[PDB]
Order: structure tokens, then C-alpha cells, then sequence
């Protein structure tokens, strides 16, 4: 349902817990890094530009 | 609900020891941190009610490209350092002082006579050096009151009078979330004064002046 | 609130022993018992125990002392 | 004979205009290129992605 | 209207039969988003056989990328047209001229980067303006198979299930053409015989509103009320 | 590719402008000069950096 | 110290658009206070679009009524371009009942007392047939930015987007004052657009009121 209390039971877990972020062809080891997620309206996931 | 804007207050200001100031507000309506760090950006730095250094001469210097011996600096130098020289001053507009001392040494600025209304901040800070035990140093400092920053070719060695008290102001805005909220702003305001007035005042000054600028609207 | 683990690999320079020192010790401060020694930012064990890494106050001797000791009780 | 279209029009030949930002409200310098660019969508569309 | 085009768009918008392209010229005396009536002139129709034309329009109706391919009048009540041209405008056409996008007001300039790599930013404006706003079309499908221990009824009554998944439904238990439908509602209620439910849902996380309700049924079954 | 763009432009010297030949104390007033458009954004001026 | 302005002058130049002045104002206070308003009349202003339209021989937003030439959606995007003013109610219903070969404009809009069209000869659709009437009821309420369908969500209520917005295009240019014995002041002209649904002096006082609370968030009146 996504009720009111959930989103902020979703910034709990979130706050610090990374996950992998991966382009499709991994050709060296920086394919893969691990990054902490801030939550994000829209549906696309942004990314540090440098990176 | 047409009325209704998100009234922020202050959540915290994580100040810092004399004159460094961080001041957070949110939460905001959509767009309203830009124009308001804008507006308190130009407001600040334009335009502040506040006294500073403006002319100096050398009693025995009649050019910018000169020096006095005894002293390891240049004139341009003690011109940066009276630059840096921070005053409050009494509701009396301008009056003149001077740095007139004969003696072996770094020149400070709690040696300036004190002359009554006007209060030195700062009497750490050190004006230019001395060595010789015949050396000595006589100038004329003239502060006045205004209200900008006010270089050499829009107006005896002219000084650049930076009258406003502050010496940075910049603000960042990042995203901060109220309940079901898509994009709320958070205004950031990163500050650095001279020390001359505390920077939240100095806020609620400009926040002063343009609300009587808006007084005069509604 | 953390963003490089950097000193921790300055109190430990094998940086794979920090990975099982870390995690042993967050494991048993996880489940039940043995409270963090450090203030915390209402953050996970992860960070808690990388923060105490970073005081100092624990490495592979620590866990071994405590953990023969409560072996002893 | 862009140029001399552009001519019969209130815009400068070289097309740079100078423009303004919203934040700071003040002048960009080196005016800059603006125009009417003919655009198009496409289907790769985020909703299907995600 | 594209801006810069080519002079291409004629014999493309022409030849791509996407519009209602008009094989006697005349006079249009009914225009209509269904259906548009030609009236020929005289020395262009023959003696015999004589009448006059409709060009029948295609309707919203399902792409094969599952976009929105639909036809619209461009031309207006009592109108001489000529023969061999556009009568109505379909998917991206205009009065006979290909328009794909939209033009559109253009900056190039290092905006804050958020153009960092190659990031085409969006003011809000276009968006108020509702002019990249496009039309899907997804094709839902139920069958009813039978297989051991019963066949696969359509009927409304579904065990444990909310009387709002309930109310967007007929008394049979296929929704009424016009419900604004959310990801997760039922369409169509499948059943198991065991019994379990088993129903058609929205696929997961997309919006709709449905346009039309076809029902196909093998020779040998009775129809319910909505069929 | 932008912010490379950015910098570089950023540090480069024009040979005049607002600002060209005065003294500035410290790298604050020049950015609050800078802001205050009564100056260039670069101009080759002696200051005093630590 | 400084010289306060007050609204000095409004010039219907236009039906649609106005300019008005501010004078007198100080060194800095130009692109400030410039900036300032132009940002605010953009961001939040009081406005009146059309919400819920329920044309009554219509099932869903994507048929088509026999009689109108045009779409019912292209209809929808029509009464999108539809101004109207109200003045003491947060919503209203209006009625549109017409039928006959003819052009169909809002000034056959029944003319309800508060309720005010400033667009008249703006077009809705086209008919063809004698016998074929259009029949549509309108629901406008308040509002303020962009509300899409999506967010805030009967068979026949029809949701079309929220266009609250009175004004499009906004622009402020700076120049100097009279001589009045001081020079160095400055004449703000501020240049702006409107369909006509919001009066430009009660627009800028608005303006003028939201920003004045935004700096009541922390100091004090």
C-alpha cells in the first residue's frame, strides 16, 4: 500500500547500507564500485559525475 | 491553501568560534532558497551600513611606489594591512586617526591612539614592521561611515574602504523532505564576517533593510 | 556519517584483517549483547564498528582477551 | 543567406544573444547561442526500463 | 510543423498511407472525427455508378510498438480540395507534412552540469505545455482454458478479496469501459477450480484508463450479460 | 568535459578588464568582487595568498 | 537610510499585459529586488485553471462524440487554454449547452455572477451537425504551481492537468531616476505578461506578501 510510515522506515534502513552499482560491460575492476544511496524522486538512478 | 507558504525556522546555526558562520534553514517551497540566498547575498554584500579605512597618507611619502626605510614591507603592503584593519565606530560620521610611534617593532593595531569613539576589534593583528632604533613611523588614517565597497578609480594614498562587515557569503541548496513532500529546498548559508558585528545580526540586518523595502509595499 | 575508512587502514595496514575484525565484532555487537563502546549517530553496526576501529580500541587482540575471558566465566 | 534571413529579422547576425540566469538574475558574458532546434522523443522510455 | 525541414515531408506524408489521402477531389460537405464525406465535382466523377465517397478514419487503436496510431480532420466544413491530396491528419502528420517532435526554444550553455555528459536538460514550461506527452496502447490478455478438475469460470465471486477490487467491476467481472484503472486491480476474474484466485491484474506499476473491451468465445459456451 | 571546461576558463588571463591593476588583500574580497560585478572575473592583479 | 519606492505607475498597455515602475530605488536594490519579484511571479501566484471537466455523452477521455470535428481530448486541451477569474469562492461549476453548425467559444459559457471569461473569442471546437450538441460541465478551482493528474488521484469525471499559472513571460529592466537633486537612482520597470485573470498591482503585492513572509521566517516585524 506505501502507507505514511514506511518511506520513513525506508530512510532507516537506507542510511548507511551501500549497494553496487554496475555498467553492463565490465571490461576492468572499475565496473563495479559501491555507493550510499540517497532516495531520489523520478525513476532514474543519479550518479556522481566524476565517477 | 493558496496563502499558505511553508514558514521555515531555523533548525540549527552551527556557528563557529569568532566569525565563521553556518546557518541552515529549511524547509522551503519549491525555488524559494535561491532567491532568498540571493537575496541576502547581494544585500550583504552591496550594501551594509558600516565604517572602514579610506585615506592615508605619509607624512614624508608622496608616492604610491615608494618606502621608508627601517621597515621590511612596502607602502602597497601597509596599504593590504589597513585593508584588513577592522573598526566600529560612534554615530559620528568620520573622524581622522593616525599610527604615530618611534620604536623597534612589529606595529599593531592597539599602538593606533584610541581616541575616545572609536573601538579597534582587533588588537592582535599586526600593521607593518619596524627595526631601526631611529626609524620612526607617522601616518594619518581617516575612517569614514558608508555603505558598499568603494574601490580606488571610482573615487595621499587612497584606500579601497570595504565597508561592509562581511568577507565571504555563499550558499549551497540541497534537497530536504517533509512528510510526503517531492522537493522541498534547504537554504545554506555559509558566512565569514570581519568580526566587526556578530553574522547573525548582520543577517537580520539585511533581512531589515529589505523588509522595509517591502514595508513600503504592503 | 563516514566516508573514507582510510585511518582504519592506518591502525591496521593488512586492510583484510580490518574486513574479519570489523565484522566479527559487529556481528557480536548485533544480535544481542556487548554494547557499542562509542557514541553513536543513529547509525548501524557497520559504521559503529569501523568507528571504533578507528579509536583504536579494537583489533584481534581485544576480541581475543574478551572473548577467552567470557570463554573462562 | 541565414545571415540575410536573420537580417529581416529583429535578431543580431551572429546569433549569440546575451541571456540571464534565474539564480543570480545577472549577465552571462559571452552572449550565447540560442535558438529553435526541431526535437524528438524516443522509446526507450524510463517506466519501461526500471 | 517542423522548422527546418526538407521539402521530403510531402511525398513521405503522401506515400505512407497513414492519412486520408483523397482519390477524387470536390467539395467536403460532412467532416466528422469518425468519418469524413467527399462530395465530387462533377467533371471528375462518372456518369454511371455515380454517388459519392466517405473516407472512414481509424480511430485510437493499438500500434505494434504499442504507441498510439489515430487519425484527426485537418480539413474544415464546405472545402474545395483537390484530387491526390491529404484529408486528415493521422500519427505525426500535419496538413500533409511529416511532423515527428516538436520545435522547440534551444541554449546551449554549461548549466550548472547538469549537462555533464551529454544531459539535455527540460524547463518545466514544456511539460506545462503537455507536448511530449504520448499516448501506449498495451493489450491485456485472458484466456479461459479447461483443463482437469473444472473449467476457468469468469465469474465476479473471488475468494478473499477486497470489495474495492470488487467495484471496479460489472456483475460478470469485466470492468466497465471509462474506469481509471491503478497497477494491481483486477480486470478480469480467472479462477481456478481447486477454488483460487488466479485473476488478470495490471501489470505492476504502470497507470491506464481502458478504451475498449473485446471477447472472443469458442462456439459451445453461453455469453453473460456483458458479452 | 564541463567542469575541465569550467576551470579553464576560469584561470586565464585577458589582458584588460574591470579590475586590471589594483591589490586585494586576501582571495575572499576577490570573490566577493567577483560577485559584486565590479570587477573581471580574471585580470592579472598582485594579491596576497598564504 | 535608503530611499523607499512605491508603486509609481501602471500602464494597461495592452488587454492582456501591463507595465509597471518602480522608482526610486538604490545601487544594488536594482537586479535584487528585480530578480526577486520576477522569481516570485513565476514561482506562486494565485490562479484559476480548469480541473475536472464531465462532458455528459462521453464514456472515457479517448472517444470521440459524434457531432465535434475535433477529438475530445484536443477539446480538453482547449478548455486548457481557457482563462476565467473568480473572486470569492475556491471552486466553481460552470455549464456550456449549445448545439447548430457554428464555432463554439466560452462566451457561450453561462455567465455566472463571480465567475468572469477575459478570453471570449478563444475557440473550444467546431461543430457540424444541426442536430448534435456538445454538453459540458466545468469545475475551475484555486491553485498554485502544476498539479498532474497523477498525483492527486465516478466513470464520467474526466481529469485534465492543472495549469495554475496566471502569467508566461515576465521581465524586469533597470535604468535611472530623475535628477531630484541626488543622482544614482534607479527606475525599475518591470515588463510582464498576463491573460488577464490577475490584476498587475495585485499581483505584485502578492509577490510582495509572500516574500516579506519568507523573510518573517526569521527576523522579526
Amino acid at each position: 500500500r506505501e502507507e505514511a510510515v514506511v518511506w520513513d522506515i525506508l530512510d532507516e534502513v537506507i542510511r548507511e547500507h551501500p549497494v553496487l552499482l554496475n555498467r553492463a560491460p565490465t571490461l576492468h575492476r572499475l565496473g563495479i564500485q559501491a555507493f550510499e544511496p540517497v532516495l531520489i524522486e523520478g525513476k532514474a538512478i543519479q550518479l556522481h559525475p566524476l565517477v | 491553501s493558496v496563502t499558505e507558504f511553508l514558514k521555515p525556522r531555523l533548525v540549527d546555526i552551527e556557528q563557529v568560534s569568532s566569525t565563521h558562520a553556518k546557518v541552515t534553514l529549511e524547509p522551503l517551497e519549491r525555488g524559494f532558497g535561491h532567491t532568498l540566498g540571493n537575496a541576502l547575498r547581494r544585500i550583504l554584500l552591496s550594501s551594509m551600513p558600516g565604517c572602514a579605512v579610506t585615506e592615508v597618507e605619509i607624512d614624508g611619502v608622496l608616492h604610491e611606489y615608494s618606502t621608508k626605510e627601517g621597515v621590511q614591507e612596502d607602502i602597497l603592503e601597509i596599504l593590504l594591512n589597513l585593508k584588513g584593519l577592522a573598526v566600529r565606530v560612534q554615530g559620528k560620521d568620520e573622524v581622522i586617526l593616525t599610527l604615530n610611534k618611534s620604536g623597534i617593532g612589529p606595529v599593531t593595531a592597539a599602538d593606533i591612539t584610541h581616541d575616545g569613539d572609536v573601538e579597534i576589534v582587533k588588537p592582535q593583528h599586526v600593521i607593518c614592521h619596524l627595526t631601526d632604533e631611529n626609524a620612526s613611523i607617522s601616518m594619518r588614517i581617516k575612517v569614514q561611515r558608508g555603505r558598499g565597497y568603494v574601490p580606488a578609480s571610482t573615487r595621499r594614498l587612497l584606500v579601497d574602504a570595504c565597508y561592509s562587515p562581511v568577507e565571504r557569503i555563499a550558499y549551497n541548496v540541497e534537497a530536504a523532505r517533509v512528510e510526503q513532500r517531492t522537493d522541498l529546498d534547504k537554504l545554506v548559508i555559509e558566512m565569514e564576517t570581519n568580526g566587526t558585528i556578530d553574522p547573525e545580526e548582520a543577517i537580520r540586518r539585511a533581512a531589515t533593510i529589505l523588509a522595509e523595502q517591502l514595508e513600503a509595499f504592503v | 556519517a563516514r566516508v573514507t575508512v582510510q585511518d582504519a587502514v592506518e591502525k591496521i595496514g593488512n586492510r583484510f584483517d580490518l574486513v574479519l575484525v570489523a565484522a566479527r565484532r559487529a556481528r557480536q555487537m548485533q544480535v544481542g549483547g556487548k554494547d557499542p563502546l562509542v557514541p553513536e549517530e543513529n547509525d548501524k553496526t557497520t559504521v559503529i564498528a569501523l568507528r571504533e576501529i578507528e579509536e583504536g580500541l579494537i583489533n584481534n587482540q581485544i576480541l581475543d582477551v574478551r572473548e577467552r575471558q567470557e570463554q573462562q566465566e | 543567406e541565414i545571415k540575410e534571413l536573420l537580417k529581416l529579422g529583429d535578431l543580431p547576425t551572429s546569433g549569440q544573444i546575451r541571456l540571464y540566469d534565474g539564480r543570480t538574475g545577472e549577465q552571462f558574458e559571452r552572449p550565447v547561442t540560442v535558438g529553435y532546434m526541431y526535437m524528438l522523443k524516443l522509446n526507450h522510455l524510463v517506466d519501461d526500463k526500471m | 510543423k517542423p522548422l527546418v525541414g526538407t521539402g521530403m515531408e510531402r511525398a513521405v506524408a503522401v506515400d505512407s498511407g497513414v492519412t486520408a489521402v483523397a482519390k477524387r477531389g470536390g467539395v467536403v460537405q460532412y467532416v466528422d472525427a469518425s468519418r469524413i464525406v467527399i462530395k465530387v465535382n462533377e467533371d471528375e466523377m462518372y456518369p454511371g455508378e455515380a454517388g459519392i465517397d466517405i473516407y472512414n478514419l481509424t480511430k485510437y487503436t493499438r500500434s505494434n510498438q504499442n504507441t498510439c496510431i489515430n487519425q484527426m480532420p485537418c480539413v474544415s466544413l464546405g472545402e474545395p480540395v483537390e484530387r491526390g491530396d491529404v484529408l486528415a491528419d493521422g500519427p505525426s502528420t500535419d496538413l500533409g507534412e511529416l511532423a515527428l517532435g516538436q520545435n522547440m526554444r534551444v541554449a546551449f550553455m554549461p548549466w550548472n552540469g547538469y549537462n555533464f555528459e551529454d544531459s539535455i536538460l527540460v524547463s518545466e514550461r514544456v511539460v506545462q505545455e503537455d507536448r511530449f506527452t504520448t499516448i501506449h496502447i498495451q493489450e491485456l490478455a485472458c484466456v479461459s482454458r479447461d483443463t482437469k478438475l473444472g473449467p476457468e469460470e469468469i465469474t465476479a465471486d473471488i475468494p478473499n478479496v477486497g470489495e474495492a477490487a470488487l467495484s471496479k467491476l460489472d456483475e460478470s467481472g469485466i470492468v466497465y469501459i471509462g474506469a481509471e484503472v491503478t497497477g494491481g486491480d483486477i480486470l478480469v476474474g480467472k479462477v481456478t477450480p481447486k477454488v483460487k484466485d488466479s485473476s488478470l491484474r495490471v501489470p505492476n506499476g504502470v497507470s491506464g484508463t481502458v478504451i475498449d473491451v473485446q471477447v472472443f468465445t469458442r462456439d459451445g459456451v453461453e455469453k453473460d450479460k456483458r458479452a | 568535459q564541463d567542469v575541465v571546461l569550467g576551470l579553464y576558463y576560469m584561470t586565464r588571463d585577458c589582458v584588460n578588464a574591470k579590475g586590471e591593476g589594483m591589490v586585494l588583500t586576501g582571495p575572499k574580497e576577490a570573490e566577493r568582487l567577483y560577485r559584486s560585478g565590479l570587477a573581471s572575473l580574471h585580470a592579472r592583479v598582485k594579491v596576497r595568498i598564504t
